RNA sequence: CCCCACUAUGCUUAGCCCUAAACCUCAACAGUUAAAUCAACAAAACUGCUCGCCAGAACACUACGAGCCACAGCUUAAAACUCAAA
């Protein structure tokens, strides 16, 4: 089961900066999609499911 | 020390406190016209403060003015007199179709 | 001669206003959702008004708007309640665009 | 008894419509509380009974009251949500 | 081996009892700094109280003289159809023109209260000013 | 003109005729709409009595005599007896909360009669005589 | 219990009787809002001062005595036996 890597370091340091979310996968999806509706406000079915 | 700190004073901002459209004028038990727009034109029931929006003293002198003209024969009971019924709608009451 | 906090206090446009009630001032529309506009004044709560049904593609983010207000904190102290409660936001009314 | 007649709790009828008028001088009744007045009438309320529930009624328009203006207060953030996602 | 006992002293006061008492081997790594630049008040938790009676908040309502004048003519001339931009640090309503001119004509020796505010609409009248009395 | 709810009052000029009548002389007929019984008079202006209807006289008994359906055979009833005697427009004054006070004012429509006012008698006590105690049910 | 009739009584007058869940179930006065806010609930928590009152339950709004226009009454108010709870 591909459960992720340690998410710290040898001084504890955690890689991602939304690690104490506990979800910072998630978090870092939704935060890049909110990130991505900005942005286009600043410069203005059957196929599949 | 500091010319610029705030000073105490009372508030210049303040607006006046409200007051009912009777506040400052005499209310007599002759004057029916009057007494006569603080009760029921169908009823002759007098009108609670909620609707006629009178304050607690002049609800009161209404109310003893009222009953007072009622009883020594200047003012009808059980209903407005109906001269009274084109004066001047002071209360907050809606009542036809 | 270093200001003080207490002369910029004294000589600040939010304090020489006065009372806010039926003060018209410049707001900006810094967010919109849908019909909502979101409109900052130069105060600590924005104003959210409606689109207004005549011209509503004028109000774009950054267009700048003439409001009238009514308070700059909507707040109210409910029964049985220890502290006010407070939708975090000012009461203004919307009259239209500014243009130069 | 000694007063005029037809001048008190009296509604005219429009173009026959007797329901209309009926139903008038039934909102009148009712707004000046006399219906209820009659009824409460029909028997004695004991005046322990009456203090009980003139003081239950007042309480509860007190409460009914405040409990409109705050439901009305808090719906001014009823609009959408303008931070989705966040 | 430490204390989660919050509303007793503060963060500090317990982290200094404890690694006294040898409880904690190594101090934590904000320790030295707190030391070294504590805060003005020690983090202590306490209850906030109501008060009752004769007790009353010691914050004070923020006047100045010239909200006199400013009360004043928002009566007689209302708010300026010019509408407030509070975005300018430096923005000068109606209001604190009349105020201005109305401190400069009191400095020049004028005292009665009722002559100064009308010799100041006049004032700004010959600069230009729109100023329609409410009533 | 609008319409005015209000009765016009005696001695004022008003424009209002029914059948060339005064709304002074329109004769009144008077329901009394009781918790166990219906009871109708037509009187004329001048307090003539002209026709009397109740559910007693139109035969129900009892139980029976409190219903708007008995009220409605009291109102044709009092009707039919007032139009013989030239009756056509009728002012309703009506006292009681009784099931038959509806009901009664329409049989008198059924029965010919049109209605231009109606006229709430319910007599009220300012303060009277003591009703009885509550019932125990 | 429901319906009808009707009385003492509710009213007035002149005397009595002196009771209530007579209860905001909060003694009077003065003071405080800082300490610990505080068993619980009620009705935020207390200080000074004074009077009244209380000391397991039940016996007991009782017995006796005493006083009272009260006479099947009111006020004051026990003990014995009994229990390990109330
Ligand atoms: S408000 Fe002044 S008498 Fe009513
Ligand atoms: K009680
Ligand atoms: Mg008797
Ligand atoms: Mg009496
Ligand atoms: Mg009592
Ligand atoms: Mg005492
Ligand atoms: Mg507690
Ligand atoms: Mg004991
Ligand atoms: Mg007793
Ligand atoms: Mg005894
Ligand atoms: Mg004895």
């Amino acid at each position: 089961p591909r459960q992720r890597a340690i998410q710290w370091g040898e001084d504890g340091r955690p890689f991602h900066y939304l690690f104490y979310t506990g979800k910072q996968s998630y978090y870092s999806l939704m935060h890049d999609v909110y990130g991505m509706l900005l942005n286009l406000e600043k410069h203005q079915v059957i196929g599949s499911r | 020390s500091n010319e610029d700190l705030p000073i105490s004073m009372e508030n210049p901002y303040k607006e006046p406190l409200k007051k009912c459209i009777l506040c400052g004028k005499h209310v007599d038990y002759k004057n029916v016209q009057l007494l006569s727009q603080f009760v029921s034109p169908f009823t002759g029931c007098i009108y609670g403060r909620h609707i006629t929006g009178l304050c607690g003293k002049k609800q009161k002198e209404i109310t003893k003015a009222i009953k007072r003209a009622q009883i020594m024969g200047f003012m009808p009971v059980t209903y407005k007199d109906p001269a009274y019924l084109k004066d001047p709608k002071v209360c907050n009451i809606r009542y036809r179709e | 001669n270093v200001e003080s906090f207490a002369s910029m206090l004294r000589h600040s446009p939010l304090t020489q206003m006065g009372p806010a009630k039926d003060k018209l001032v410049i707001g900006r529309i810094f967010h919109i959702v849908e019909n909502d506009l979101y409109i900052d004044f130069g105060g600590k709560f924005h104003c959210v008004c409606r689109r207004p049904e005549v011209d509503g593609e004028k109000y774009q983010k950054g267009t700048r708007v003439r409001l009238r207000l009514l308070d700059l904190e909507l707040t109210s102290r409910f029964l049985g309640a220890t502290t006010d409660t407070t939708v975090l936001e000012a009461n203004a009314v919307l009259l239209g665009i500014q243009e130069s | 008894a000694k007063h005029l007649k037809f001048i008190a709790r009296t509604v005219m009828v429009q173009e026959g419509n007797v329901e209309s008028a009926y139903r008038t001088l039934n909102r009148i009744l009712t707004m000046d509380g006399l219906i209820e007045d009659i009824k409460h009438r029909r028997y004695y309320e004991k005046p322990c009974r009456r203090r009980q529930r003139e003081s239950y009624e007042r309480c509860r328009r007190i409460y009914n009251m405040e409990m409109a203006r705050k439901i009305n207060f808090l719906m001014r953030k009823n609009r959408a949500d303008p931070w989705q996602g966040c | 081996a430490g204390s989660r006992l919050e509303t007793v002293g503060s963060i500090f006061s317990r982290t200094r009892d404890l690694v006294r008492a040898g409880v904690l081997k190594e101090k934590p790594l904000w320790f030295d700094v707190y030391d070294a630049f504590p805060p003005l008040r020690e983090p202590v938790f306490q209850r906030p109280r109501v008060r009752y009676g004769k007790a009353k908040a010691p914050i004070q309502d923020i006047w100045y003289h010239e909200d006199r004048i400013r009360a004043k003519f928002y009566s007689v001339y209302g708010s300026g159809q010019r509408a407030f931009d509070l975005f300018n640090p430096n923005f000068k309503s109606t209001c604190q023109r009349f105020v201005e001119k109305y401190t400069e004509l009191q400095k020049l020796g004028e005292t009665d209260e009722e002559k100064l505010f009308v010799e100041t609409g006049k004032a700004l009248l010959a600069e230009g000013v729109i100023l329609r009395r409410v009533g | 003109t609008k319409f005015s709810i209000y009765p016009p009052i005696p001695g004022e000029e008003s424009s209002l005729r029914w059948a060339g009548k005064k709304f002074e002389e329109i004769p009144i007929a008077h329901i009394k709409a009781s918790h166990n019984n219906t009871q109708i008079q037509v009187v004329s202006a001048s307090n003539e009595p002209l026709a009397f209807a109740s559910c007693g006289t139109e035969g129900f008994r009892n139980a029976k005599k409190g219903t708007g359906i008995a009220a409605q055979t009291a109102g044709i009833a009092a009707a039919a007896r007032a139009k013989q005697k030239g009756v056509i427009h009728i002012r309703v004054v009506v006292k009681g909360l009784g099931p038959g006070r509806l009901s009664a004012m329409h049989g008198l429509i059924m029965g010919g009669l049109e209605v231009i006012s109606i006229t709430d008698n319910t007599p009220i006590p300012h303060x009277g005589c003591r009703p009885r105690k509550a019932r125990k049910l």
